[PDB]
């Protein structure tokens, strides 16, 4: 969960 | 050894483009392959998430016919986003983010307007002789002409969508135009989300770095207005703050209208209108990823390792109540520590 | 300046110790204050977590009359861990930790025997002249004898009970029985229990490091054996590893038969026993701390940035599925973006 | 939750 808590990623672009 | 043996556009009207056209920056570029979408290795790239270009997608096929005339006559009056600058470099800047940051201040300003507008201003600056450089960056909306949704409806969205599927990815969240002067530049940042880049009219130089090369090109703190951007001023790099840039490596091409750019999210890219090469457009389309697999696999992959990094550095600045200990608290954390 | 004046033992029996048994370091230091438990000051200090030496809470008073012959003839037959050491410095090391740096060895080893045993190799060394050292650090449980139950049960249990529920502290996790030779050091490093600290038979010159001067001490790093240990070696610190412990300041102070020192959670301590002072036993009191308040206040203490660094090695070590990671990591996430 | 995440502590000692 741990991992999956710091893998998770925003969807962020120009 | 850079984008190669400019090509040659059909009818013998000569080089699409020639080398004087292109800036000139301290690192070395290997080429980006060039194939056909029925090509295997081309489908063996995306699914590997390493750029390639492809060359006969007919992805925005419709929008070949595109130009000023044309997309002014058709595009409605909404207002388009026009960023200028007095340099040829467009930084990006997220306003949300400004707030922190206080002593700060872009280097290129934000303005709405209708595109007849732009047209002029475009105009303005052509016939007397001036130094502003303007860049349309516009996502595709519901104001748009009949002419235009037109266009739109008529892309490749058959092959495009079996692309989306294919690989598991999230929804496409919009289609940016991008409307530049020759000679204008996008700096050296990555994006989350997976682009397929759609070059319409003129050409542009697209130099590409591994996700695996965050070391070597110094993204801004996370929390600063130009995340995701690198630091290092491609055009006079300061190596004594960032030396690992001497090491950097790149992959480039030279896209020209009909070529699609896969660029996979994470990766580093840095755009360039060639120089008098006359004005550019581009339409890309911006998917989410694919959803953290089920089972890890390790050691992890650079672009994970970015994610890490970039929650790290998220966490901190919330659990600090202030973005600007998360600096201070890093450096107490490593030094005499970890380095 | 110091530990202050050495303080008189009652009965004209002189100075109770002398300067020339305390070891010389590079640091100033400032007195810990000595209070009655009775002076609101104490109460005061204890509350806003600070140190601070109780000169008459009784909290051990039965075990004032303790020494070797009646812990021997009292203690009973159970198992002791006992440390050896070829240095003075008695470094600890976490053996759970001991599988992920591999090429690491101790400068102390642990070994199990009975009190008498202990006593044994104790006066070995003594009647021979050595130069080993050892240290007896064992948690006080259910196979002592009936004398030791009866000493136990005669702990000021009235006034420390108190003292747990007046600062919300958790639950009493355990009452370490320390005896070890003149000389011996613990070097500094700091618990996650607040303690309070019984001295009982020798003296013990106890330097104390607030939570804040976390970047003069330079601990390993978390998933190192010597975790929560400073890495600065007290009789040769290394300045050019260690810039910041050249500001480094302390606490002092000389703890006696009777004394209680309050060590405050997560404060750094360093603990030596006279030198030619005779052995010193000393029973500590381990209280898992106050649960975090609800609400937090900025921006936060040190001790809570302390908890908030360690928290993130440990996420990092596991998240990169290995400790060796995260060093490389940290650093590739501050080098040209926070230094 | 995420501060609260990150203020818990263990209870090592020696
Ligand atoms: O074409 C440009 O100048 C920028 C395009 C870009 O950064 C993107 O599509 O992610
Ligand atoms: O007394 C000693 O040598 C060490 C005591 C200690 O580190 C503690 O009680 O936390
Ligand atoms: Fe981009
Ligand atoms: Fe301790």
């Amino acid at each position: 969960s741990v991992v999956e808590y710091l893998l998770q990623h925003g969807a962020d672009v120009h | 050894s850079g984008s190669g043996e400019p090509r040659e556009e059909a009818g013998a009207l000569g080089p699409a483009w020639d080398e004087s056209q292109l800036r000139s920056y301290s690192f070395p570029t290997r080429p980006i392959p060039r194939l056909s979408q029925s090509d295997p290795r081309a489908e063996e790239l995306i699914e590997n998430e390493e750029p390639v270009v492809l060359t006969d997608t007919n992805l925005v096929y419709p929008a070949l016919k595109w130009d000023l005339e044309y997309l002014q006559e058709n595009i409605g009056n909404g207002d388009f986003s026009v960023y200028s600058a007095s340099t040829h470099k467009f930084l990006y800047y997220d306003e949300k983010k400004m707030a922190n940051f206080q002593n700060f201040k872009p280097r290129s300003n934000r303005e709405e307007m209708k595109f007849h507008e732009f047209v002029e201003k475009l105009q303005d600056i052509q016939q007397r002789g001036g130094e502003e450089r303007l860049y349309l960056q516009q996502t595709l909306n519901d104001t748009v002409g009949r002419k235009i949704v037109m266009d739109f409806l008529g892309f490749n969205w058959n092959w495009i969508n079996k692309q989306q599927g294919k690989r598991g990815w999230g929804q496409l969240t919009s289609n940016l135009l991008l409307i530049g002067m020759e000679g204008n530049v996008t700096p050296a940042h990555y994006d989350e989300q997976q682009n397929f880049f759609a070059q319409i009219k003129g050409y542009k130089r697209c130099i590409l770095f591994p996700p695996d090369q965050f070391e070597c090109l110094y993204p801004y703190p996370v929390h600063h207005p130009c995340d995701r951007q690198s630091q290092v001023d491609f055009d006079n790099p300061d190596y004594e703050r960032f030396p690992n840039f001497q090491n950097v490596v790149g992959y480039e091409t030279v896209v020209g209208p009909g070529d699609v750019l896969y660029i996979p999210m994470y990766w580093w890219h840095h755009i360039e209108s060639l120089l008098n090469g006359g004005i550019t457009i581009t339409v890309n389309f911006w998917y989410k990823g694919a959803p953290t697999p089920k089972r890890i696999e390790y050691p992890l992959k650079a672009h994970q390792k970015v994610a890490i990094m970039r929650n790290i550095e998220k966490m901190l600045g919330e659990a600090l109540g202030n973005p600007q200990e998360v600096g201070p608290l890093l450096n107490t954390m490593i030094k005499g520590r970890y380095n």
